């Protein structure tokens, strides 16, 4: 489903644990992703979905909360 | 040239088991007494000639340690 | 004193130095390609939008 | 000429479709060094800038 596939994708491209990856989880902060991980991050789940999305739309998305409701 | 001492060991191997020290060295090691910087004439003289006293030892499969603390001892093989 | 602490220093640094130049070096190719390609899709990407 | 441009452009795309499907791939090999290498060995030894 999407709401784990986001996890699919966050997980992989962070490394950081599933447990970790909550809904509220931030990337900076909690699972640590910096610029360019974010950066590979968003990539990542743009190419899961097969999508697209604006650039200043996508950079204000900084949460697995955020990420799945731009994605949902 | 034959009749040579290179024939069958190193010089430096061979001048290290001439010394009069070795004997008591030799005996002491083999009886498992470890090797401190306070005996300067043993200490010393393991020292100068290291590898060859390892290499000789390894005929035995024991091995001739040096702790970093810079103390000697023997470390035999199960073989 | 002297004669047995030289040693062991020398020994700690050569293994030391010769370790991390072999590995940084590979690891830093790596992040080297990561980034350039990463680079690429940004410019790609900007271009594309505008 | 837009509809020319519109070539050009679809040209990029695919290109950056590419570059981006490379990039992934890329990263997701990376994290399992960085999930290894928090020993503290990444942070000056290892990631020598110079």
């Amino acid at each position: 489903t999407i709401e784990e596939r986001v996890k699919k994708i966050i997980g992989e491209q962070l490394g950081v644990k599933q447990e970790e990856v909550t809904n509220n989880a931030s990337f900076v902060e909690d699972l640590g992703a910096d610029s360019l991980d974010t950066v590979e991050l968003v990539m990542a789940l743009e190419e899961e979905f097969d999508t697209e999305i604006p650039d200043e739309e996508a950079e204000k998305i900084t949460t697995v909360q955020a990420a799945i409701d731009y994605i949902n | 040239s034959s009749t040579h001492i290179e024939q069958f060991m190193p010089v430096k191997l061979a001048q290290a088991l001439a010394n009069s020290l070795f004997p008591e060295l030799d005996s002491q090691l083999r009886a498992g007494r470890h090797i401190g910087i306070d005996d300067l004439d043993n200490h010393a003289f393991l020292m100068d000639f290291q590898e060859q006293l390892e290499e000789f030892y390894a005929r035995y499969n024991v091995e001739l340690i040096r702790a970093p603390e810079g103390f000697f001892y023997l470390r035999p093989r199960s073989t | 004193a002297i004669r047995v602490t030289q040693s062991d220093r020398d020994l700690f640094k050569h293994l030391i130095t010769e370790a991390t130049s072999y590995v940084s070096a590979d690891y830093m190719r790596h992040a080297n390609e990561r980034r350039t390609h990463l680079d690429e899709a940004l410019a790609l990407r900007g271009e594309l939008f505008g | 000429e837009m509809e020319n441009v519109q070539k050009k452009l679809r040209k990029l795309e695919r290109d950056y479709y590419q570059i981006r499907e490379q990039v992934v791939s890329a990263k997701a090999g990376w994290c399992a060094v960085m999930r290894m290498v928090k020993d503290n060995g990444v942070e000056r030894r290892l990631h020598r800038r110079e």
